[PDB]
């Protein structure tokens, strides 16, 4: 269905050159991804560690189909950012069912809604996300070395093209260039790792490698040292692609340079697919008998990356003044928590990993959505600050400095409180959802003997909470340097809206000011639903955590 | 590849200057109070 | 906030109160400050704690009458 | 136990850690922005590699030396070695407060890692039934009286039946006085 | 003590110590692809040495504490 | 032993490069050639045609990254006017 | 629904009404402030209804609700004599805390009222929860509203003050979390009934102690870790200062009756000399440095450190008297510290804009009603008889002496040193000469608002001092459950 | 609590938060129909979580029965 959607959208996009048609190609992408959700929703009717499909080169698991659904939903939420205009005009006289469905409003919407903004003029933008999504849902379902390599490149190459898609931006072209070049060196490590597996085993199938590893685990001319060495190089490539320290220097630079709409997708989807694939590999490469094979476990690199990611992510973030560099480093310290639960392979840690991943992907989405909405809200605001006139690509990233959010509490209180609720979730403050995620990963590690690592995590959680609080101090502790545009409310500056019934007859004509312009409902409702999920989680936790208890019970079962 | 305004250490030194933390010496601050006479 | 009544704020006392507030920004590690810090934070608590351990459960006074000893241990 | 040649192990510690710092010095030479040439690794960045050998060698030598004196192998030795290793890191900067401070941080962490158990490698496996172990802990509600009196001891309000007769015996042995409380009733 | 060593061996000394450290590590990021590529190779080799030389895990922690305290010193 | 030597060469291309971003494109391709050549020589040693197939798909993906990479380099050059790093 | 859930919903309902009234009228701030005050009074009426029905000698949790549906995290509410008076203290303070700060806010008044109405729910919950992870959940949910209360309505050094409280309380409380997670792993739940049955191995207890005490030592707070309070309380608004001292400083005191006395007894016994050594030191140092403090509001904050140490040594006495005295001294501190903060932060700062004791002298001459109440609250801080503060100190000090005599002997020096600073502060502001010359114009005396909250707080302190059996009869049976020990002829009966 | 009630109020709370973010007037009469709609969507998502919970309960119950047959079959085979 994703492949039927790509080819169909591609054929329609190929025969058009109209940039006004981008709005509708993004809307059809949302509808296309909804059919993929309905097909994968029916593919959950069996209890199986896995079924090999298409010649054994693919597999389906309850975890694979659960996370194909999650990827499609996260993509649908991001796709809205290009499916609907950022701002709308609303009047109490056009607010009923009869008005919204049978009547119509006429007014000059071009400068109010930003109809011809850069994001609303890339025809192949909905198409290329679909290509990235395809490589993501293939990685999750790969049962062969070759399929892994081909899927990871399908995802990586499309992420490079997303970063370079704003061609008139000298910041986006640089970021994509940095990403392709450091991403290609990462691909060599993934390709070296799989190549060294096949040359020592004669097999490309993961299950044969799993059985070779299984028989070797017994407490002569062929000692299997290659599996833990090959998987170690194989882990370096994927560590880079999730930006785990020390292979992290690219993300703050690339996430800061590309447009904010783009970094929402780039900074979320790649980590969802890579972390799922690693979990199954960690499980079937485990040692059940402490022998010399267990002394060289590849999973140690993930334990050292987690330790390094916790420290770097929280310590380097202290002196960041650019908001996208800060959120990049905040993601690094969050994958240190994800990497710690992956490295402890226990029933409890695997459940904690599934929750940390889903809840954080959802919460880091709210942080990006709030940022994009705050930038689209300063349309009716003017600033004389000198540090803002010197900024670059102010349309691709309207909010680049944490200084720009000074006094937002005064400009928009609940938008400010939504960002407060999201940020405190990153810290781990109860009753917020982000606390329960870190709780489960501290309890899993403690029960398995990772006490030294748990103490290091709670220390860096205090250090990382410092730069989270600095963003809050800016929004609420100071008055705003942003002031309302004087012209938009001059008492002589009004725009005429006309109300028309079904047969284009003037019901009414209204005089509107900049006060009758608001945020579009697609962005306000999305922010509202996730902020509520972060806040009311302690009343709605049974089926979310029960799903993970069942998924891990099948994986460890027998 | 990126501007110095965005990744450079120089503008960190303006947001977080070393002057934010006093380092008065025994001659300047014998009472260890700020040079209060 | 609310307007307060008029106070003849003494510039000398205002700068003194400012001095007391920012004083920590100028603490250094000297031979003297270490000597006072080590005495107060280590020596006195360690001496009080040592006596607390040595005399713990040593005495009980309840119902003890003549012919009995206060010492438990 | 088997004694360890502290000097022989000390060289191994200096070379292993000093080798890594030599690799760090090499990155400095490669990243240098001027034509410093190849011999800049031993002239401009030599101090970086030298302090790595000094720190690593002192740690393993003092850890081994500590083990020989205490005749034991445990997390404590990782404390003595860490204190002397951190002390060596502070000697380079030449500041007294940091000689002690760096020794404090290094000693605490290197002992805390060992007493917790080696997290960075595969954790030790007891190889037992986890369900039996966890369930025993949850249902071990009462314990022998002797078991508790071993950790806390009688006294401090823990007067087990028979405390007074034992206290008499204890007090007689130590004070040499027989306990015989007075009547308080003129009659009987 | 209260306005002295308790704040120096505490929040104020952790503040001024960590801010100095974080500026130094943040100065390693020059947005040069050539220098970032060298870092990936360096971080690759350190993982290979650790999981092939069977080094004591404590040898790693000494490296991290050395490295962190080297960024604690300026210039 | 030839396959490991060429893998070093591509790696040392990154070791010895402060200015060429073109030479990082070249060093990535030398590394892909070494890995494909290793798979190809081990395939002849095990009588397995599937190694030849995996080599073919690595050549296709390798060309596709060359196209994606040189296209991004063209996008970067149009606005910068130099492919040189100011070191 | 239960009656303990009505306690929580009412402050939430008040938040909703403040948020929606503007949508029915541009509404006055006086209307927002009557909603918040009527809402806090209704919670106080419910809490007095609960206390009328409460059984003073029952070992089962009361006013519970049959959940019958189990999830990963579920709210379980109950009341025991150990917690009923903490709930009542929260419901008497919050109405006064609002009235005290009725004129002083001026800007962001809805936000201010919403945070206090939200704080009341979170602080009420922490006493009502019957699990130890749920205790932690609310014992730490108060940190985001308090960060923003200090930052929005605090004094000059507010930004640093709010960073100190959040980061110290976050750091200290994350060592408690590790200990709680370990107990849940070994037992399978943190519900009190199941956890209190379970007996841990001594070594587990000695490491669970290290981690609950580290949390409590930061939140008591002890002497070398009290920097956050010296900043938080002073730079906080008057209302936030009243809550933080009276109610938040008591969360660690009530947390020992749940997390330490019943489940880690052997560890508490063998480590009491470490607790008492710290408690003794923080009695002396805090008191010596309270004598030389030149900020009045920071002189009230330092006084709190010395009192918390007396009640901390009382909770570690293994005695019925020192345990009830610890709860009495925490209730007593709740009223008296509230009054002294109202005097310093709400009467002097309101009229002068200064907190420096240099500028105040002879205030009794022009403000005779302020000096009368100020004297009574200074005497209670000094533990004078006829105030509840004397009863708590005497029982807290006696159990300290009966446990380890020497430390209670140093701790008894609080009788000379609390008196020293309390009278010295008093003689320098109310007395000490004629009205200062730094006062250019005359200051008005107490308002009918300032008078009646000071009178209300003093009335609770004195009446409860005369007849402490109003609180003592409720705690007796429930306190009896946290004592560890046997007597040779009273135990193991056949 | 009741899931149908929590989800019905969750939809009510989402409508309230939406208008607060957009800084639009809560309670305009010609737009009051959104509250039944948001809450109605909330009620529907809940009948579905009720079906999810019903099935999860059955399968988590089965698993606990399986771990108990495994621990018992193994215990029986160790009696020899
Ligand atoms: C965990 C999860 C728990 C979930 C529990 C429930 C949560 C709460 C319920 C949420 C309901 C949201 C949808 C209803 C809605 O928006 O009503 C307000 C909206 C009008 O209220 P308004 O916000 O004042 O309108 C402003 C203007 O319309 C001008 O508005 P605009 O031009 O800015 O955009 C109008 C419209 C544009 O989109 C549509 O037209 C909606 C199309 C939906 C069907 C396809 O925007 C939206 O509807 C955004 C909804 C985002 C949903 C996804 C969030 C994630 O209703 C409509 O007119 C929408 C169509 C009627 C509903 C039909 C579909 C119902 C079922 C939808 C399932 C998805
Ligand atoms: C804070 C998070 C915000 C996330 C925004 C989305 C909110 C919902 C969060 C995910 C909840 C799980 C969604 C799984 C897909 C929806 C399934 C569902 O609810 O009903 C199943 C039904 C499936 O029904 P069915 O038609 O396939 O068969 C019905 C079978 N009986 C008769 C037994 C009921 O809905 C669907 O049709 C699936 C397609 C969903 C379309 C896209 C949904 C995206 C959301
Ligand atoms: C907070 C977000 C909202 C809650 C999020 C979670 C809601 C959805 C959880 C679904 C997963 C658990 O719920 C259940 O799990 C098992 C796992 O194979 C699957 O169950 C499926 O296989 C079994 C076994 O053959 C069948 O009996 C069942 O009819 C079928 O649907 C389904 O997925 C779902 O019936
Ligand atoms: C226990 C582990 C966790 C805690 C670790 C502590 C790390 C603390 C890092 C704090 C980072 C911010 O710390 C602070 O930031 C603000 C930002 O204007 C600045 O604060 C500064 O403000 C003014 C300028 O406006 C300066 O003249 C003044 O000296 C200083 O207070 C300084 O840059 C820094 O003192
Ligand atoms: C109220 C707070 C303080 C209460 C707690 C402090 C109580 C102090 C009690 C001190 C006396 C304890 O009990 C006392 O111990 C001393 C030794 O030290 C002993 O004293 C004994 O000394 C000599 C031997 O040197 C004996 O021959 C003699 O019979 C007796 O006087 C006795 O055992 C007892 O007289
Ligand atoms: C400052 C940091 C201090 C160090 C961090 C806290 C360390 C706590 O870790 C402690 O280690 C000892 C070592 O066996 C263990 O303590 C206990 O373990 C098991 C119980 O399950 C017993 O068999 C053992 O006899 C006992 O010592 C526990 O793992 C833990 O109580
Ligand atoms: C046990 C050890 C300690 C445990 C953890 C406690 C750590 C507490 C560390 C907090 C450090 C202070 O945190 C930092 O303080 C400075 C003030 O100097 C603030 O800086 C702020 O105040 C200054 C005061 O001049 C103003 O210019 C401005 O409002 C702002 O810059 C920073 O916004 C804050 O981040
Ligand atoms: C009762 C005490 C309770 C303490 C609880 C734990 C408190 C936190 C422990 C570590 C506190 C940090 O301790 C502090 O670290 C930094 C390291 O850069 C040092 O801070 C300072 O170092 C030297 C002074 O020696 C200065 O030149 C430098 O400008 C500054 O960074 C201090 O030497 C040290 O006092
Ligand atoms: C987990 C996150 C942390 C939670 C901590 C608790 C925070 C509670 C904050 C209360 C809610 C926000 O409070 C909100 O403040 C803004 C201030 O701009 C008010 O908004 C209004 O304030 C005044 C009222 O005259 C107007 O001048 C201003 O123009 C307008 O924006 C809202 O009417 C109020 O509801
Ligand atoms: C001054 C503060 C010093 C301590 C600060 C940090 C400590 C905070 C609480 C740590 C609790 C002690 O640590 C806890 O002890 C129990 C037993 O005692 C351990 O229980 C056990 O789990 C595994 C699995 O069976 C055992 O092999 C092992 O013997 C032991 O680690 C827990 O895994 C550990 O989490």
């Amino acid at each position: 269905m994703i492949m039927i959607s790509i080819l169909s959208l591609l054929l329609s996009t190929s025969v058009t050159l109209r940039r006004d048609m981008s709005i509708l190609f993004n809307r059809i992408s949302i509808i296309a991804l909804a059919y993929c959700i309905l097909h994968d929703t029916m593919s959950l009717s069996f209890i199986s560690k896995g079924i090999g499909l298409h010649g054994g080169l693919l597999h389906i698991t309850n975890l694979t189909q659960i996370f194909h659904i999650f990827i499609f939903i996260i993509s649908i939420l991001i796709l809205q950012l290009t499916s609907f205009y950022p701002r709308k005009v609303w009047i109490p006289e056009y607010s009923s069912l009869k008005d919204i469905f049978f009547n119509k409003i006429l007014y000059y919407r071009t400068k109010i809604i930003n109809k011809m903004g850069e994001h609303m003029k890339i025809i192949e933008y909905p198409l290329i996300l679909l290509f990235v999504i395809s490589g993501a849902v293939f990685l999750i379902s790969t049962n062969d070395l070759v399929s892994i390599f081909l899927s990871i490149e399908l995802q990586s190459y499309g992420l490079y093209l997303l970063s370079t898609i704003y061609r008139n931006s000298e910041l986006s072209t640089t970021g994509g260039l940095i990403y392709f070049l450091l991403g290609g060196l990462s691909s060599c490590f993934i390709l070296l790792g799989t190549s060294l597996l096949y040359v020592n085993s004669g097999t490309t199938s993961l299950d044969g490698l799993y059985i070779l590893n299984s028989i070797s685990d017994v407490n002569s001319w062929y000692k299997p040292y290659y599996l833990n060495f090959s998987l170690l190089i194989f882990s370096i490539g994927f560590l880079f692609k999730v930006s785990a320290a020390p292979f992290h220097f690219w993300s703050p630079d690339v996430y800061d340079a590309i447009p904010t709409i783009v970094t929402t997708f780039v900074a979320i989807i790649a980590k969802i697919s890579i972390f799922i694939f690693l979990l199954e590999l960690v499980y079937y490469t485990n040692s059940n008998a402490n022998s010399y094979l267990s002394e060289f476990s590849w999973t140690y690199a993930l334990l050292i990356s987690s330790l390094l990611s916790l420290i770097i992510g929280t310590v380097v973030g202290l002196t960041q003044f650019r908001i996208k560099r800060l959120l990049a480093y905040s993601t690094i310290s969050h994958v240190g928590f994800i990497l710690l639960a992956l490295s402890v392979s226990s029933i409890e840690s695997t459940q904690a990993f599934i929750f940390y991943l889903i809840q954080y992907s959802i919460s880091n989405l709210n942080a990006f959505f709030i940022l994009i909405t705050i930038g689209f809200s300063l349309y009716g605001y003017v600033t004389n600050n000198k540090e803002y006139k010197s900024l670059l690509d102010k349309n691709n990233s309207p909010i680049q400095l944490i200084s720009q959010l000074k006094g937002y509490f005064y400009i928009n209180p609940l938008l400010s409180l939504s960002l407060a609720i999201t940020i405190f979730s990153f810290v781990g403050v109860p009753p917020l959802v982000g606390f329960f995620a870190k709780q489960m990963v501290l309890s899993a590690a403690l029960d398995n003997g990772y006490i030294f690592l748990s103490l290091i995590a709670i220390i860096t959680s205090v250090i990382g909470a410092v730069y989270y609080l600095n963003v809050i101090k800016e929004i609420f502790f100071y008055s705003p340097e942003h002031e309302v545009n004087p012209v938009l409310n001059e008492s002589d500056s009004n725009f005429s809206l006309r109300i028309l019934n079904e047969k284009n007859v003037l019901i009414r004509s209204v005089l509107l000011k900049g006060r009758n312009i608001f945020i579009s409902s697609p962005f306000s409702i999305t922010i509202s639903i996730i902020t509520n999920v972060i806040l009311l989680f302690i009343f709605m936790n049974k089926e979310w955590l029960s799903m993970g208890t069942i998924l891990v019970q099948i994986l460890f079962s027998a | 590849f990126l501007p110095e305004a965005m990744v450079g250490r120089s503008k960190i030194d303006e947001k977080y200057p070393d002057s934010d933390y006093p380092t008065l010496t025994d001659k300047e601050d014998p009472d260890m109070n700020g040079g209060y006479i | 906030g609310l307007q307060h009544y008029k106070i003849a704020m003494d510039p000398a006392l205002v700068r003194l109160g400012s001095m007391i507030s920012n004083r920590y920004k100028y603490f250094r590690w000297t031979k003297r400050t270490a000597l006072v810090s080590f005495m107060y934070v280590v020596v006195v608590p360690s001496t009080i704690g040592y006596l607390a351990y040595k005399t713990d459960g040593l005495w009980d006074l309840r119902a003890k009458r003549r012919g009995d000893l206060i010492s438990e241990r | 136990y088997h004694p360890k040649d502290a000097v022989h192990l000390g060289l191994k510690g200096a070379a292993v850690v000093g080798g890594i710092g030599l690799l760090f010095a090499a990155v400095r030479t490669s990243l240098a922005r001027k034509n410093v040439g190849p011999w800049a690794i031993f002239t401009r960045n030599g101090k970086l590699a030298a302090t790595f050998a000094a720190v690593g060698g002192a740690y393993d030598f003092t850890r081994a030396a500590a083990a020989n004196l205490r005749e034991k192998e445990d997390w404590v030795n990782n404390g003595i070695g860490g204190l002397f290793a951190g002390a060596t890191m502070g000697l380079t900067t030449g500041r007294i407060p940091r000689v002690l401070g760096f020794a404090a941080l290094t000693g605490v962490v290197l002992a805390t890692a060992e007493y917790a158990g080696s997290g960075l490698r595969g954790v030790f496996k007891r190889d037992v039934d986890e369900y039996e172990r966890k369930e025993f802990l949850r249902k071990n509600r009462r314990r022998p009286i002797e078991e508790t009196l071993a950790e806390i001891g009688e006294g401090r309000g823990i007067k087990p039946p028979g405390y007074y007769e034992r206290r008499a015996q204890r007090l007689k042995e130590k004070y040499g006085v027989d306990i015989n409380p007075v009547c308080a009733d003129p009659d009987q | 003590l209260d306005k002295g060593s308790i704040e120096l061996f505490g929040p104020y000394g952790l503040e001024r110590g960590l801010v100095k450290l974080s500026k130094n590590i943040s100065s390693l990021s020059t947005s040069h692809v050539t220098t970032y590529a060298l870092y990936i190779l360096v971080g690759f080799i350190l993982y290979l040495i650790y999981n092939n030389l069977l080094l004591d895990y404590s040898y790693l922690l000494l490296i991290i504490i050395l490295l962190l305290l080297l960024m604690m010193i300026g210039e | 032993n030839i396959t490991l030597i060429l893998f070093l060469i591509g790696i040392l291309g990154f070791v010895l490069n402060r200015k060429n971003i073109i030479l990082m494109l070249i060093s990535i391709e030398i590394m892909l050639l070494s890995i494909t050549f290793l798979i190809l020589l081990s395939s002849l040693n095990m009588d397995d045609i599937i190694g030849q197939t995996y080599a073919i798909y690595i050549i296709v993906v390798a060309g596709a990254e060359s196209a994606i990479g040189l296209g991004i380099l063209v996008a970067f050059y149009r606005l910068r006017g130099s492919i040189a790093i100011e070191y | 629904m239960s009656l303990l859930y009505v306690l929580l919903i009412i402050p939430i309902i008040g938040i909703f009404l403040i948020s929606t009234i503007d949508s029915f009228y541009f509404f006055n701030v006086s209307y927002y402030k009557k909603i918040a005050l009527i809402t806090t009074i209704l919670n106080l009426i419910v809490s007095l209804i609960i206390y009328i029905l409460f059984d003073f000698s029952n070992n089962q949790f009361q006013f519970i609700q049959e959940n019958l549906d189990l999830s990963f995290y579920d709210i379980y509410l109950g009341v025991d004599g150990v917690s009923i008076y903490f709930v009542l203290l929260t419901t008497i303070i919050m109405p006064i805390a609002l009235v005290s700060n009725w004129n002083s806010i001026t800007n962001n008044i809805k936000s201010y009222l919403i945070i206090m109405l939200l704080l009341e729910t979170l602080l009420l919950a922490v006493f009502l929860v019957l699990d130890v992870l749920l205790f932690y959940i609310f014992f730490e949910s108060i940190l985001p509203p308090l960060f923003i209360l200090i930052g929005l309505f605090g004094s000059s050094n507010k930004v640093r003050a709010s960073f100190y409280i959040f980061l110290y309380t976050l750091l200290g409380s994350l060592f408690l979390l590790l200990s709680i997670l370990t107990m849940s792993s070994i037992v399978g739940t943190t519900y009190f009934d199941v956890l209190l049955k379970s007996s841990f191995e001594y070594t587990t207890q000695l490491f669970l102690f290290f981690g609950i005490f580290i949390a409590f030592a930061v939140k008591t707070p002890v002497w070398g870790l009290n920097s956050w309070l010296l900043r938080a309380h002073v730079e906080s608004p008057l209302g936030g200062s009243i809550v933080l001292a009276a109610i938040v400083l008591k969360l660690s005191l009530y947390g020992v009756f749940r997390l330490i006395l019943p489940i880690l007894p052997q560890a508490s016994l063998n480590l009491t000399y470490i607790v008492y050594a710290i408690g003794a030191i923080t009695v002396l140092y805090a008191s010596f440095s309270t004598l030389r403090t030149v900020d009045v509001k920071e002189l009230i904050a330092y006084s709190s450190v010395a009192h918390a140490a007396i009640y901390l040594m009382g909770v570690f006495s293994n005695t019925i008297q020192g345990l009830e005295g610890a709860i009495l001294l925490g209730l007593a501190h709740g009223f008296v510290s509230s009054g002294l903060f109202i005097c310093a932060g709400g009467i002097l700062y309101d009229r002068t804009g200064t907190r420096l004791i240099y500028f105040f002298r002879g205030l009794t001459q022009i403000m005779p009603l302020f000096s009368l109440f100020f004297f009574i609250l200074c005497l209670g801080n000094a533990g004078t008889p006829l105030t509840l503060n004397f009863v708590g100190e005497f029982m807290s000090l006696y159990g300290t002496l009966e446990r380890l005599p020497i430390a209670g002997m140093l701790a008894s020096t609080s009788i000379i040193f609390s008196a020293a600073y309390s009278i010295y502060m008093y003689n320098r502001i109310a007395f000490g000469g004629s009205v200062s010359l730094y006062f250019i114009d005359c200051f008005r005396d107490l308002t009918k608002r300032e008078f009646f909250i000071l009178f209300t707080l003093v009335s609770f302190t004195v009446i409860l001092g005369i007849y402490p059996s109003f609180v003592l009869d409720g705690l007796h049976y429930n306190i009896s459950s946290v004592v560890y020990g046997i007597e040779p002829n009273a135990s193991y009966l056949t | 609590v009741n899931r149908i009630l929590f989800w019905t109020g969750f939809g009510l709370a989402v409508r309230f938060w939406q208008l607060g973010i957009e800084m639009r007037p809560f309670f305009n009469r010609k737009s009051l129909w959104a509250y039944p709609l948001f809450g109605g969507v909330g009620a529907s998502f809940g009948y579905w979580l009720q079906s999810i919970d019903e099935k999860q309960t059955k399968m988590l119950e089965e698993r606990k029965q399986a771990i108990l047959e495994k621990r018992a079959r193994r215990a029986q085979r160790q009696a020899e």
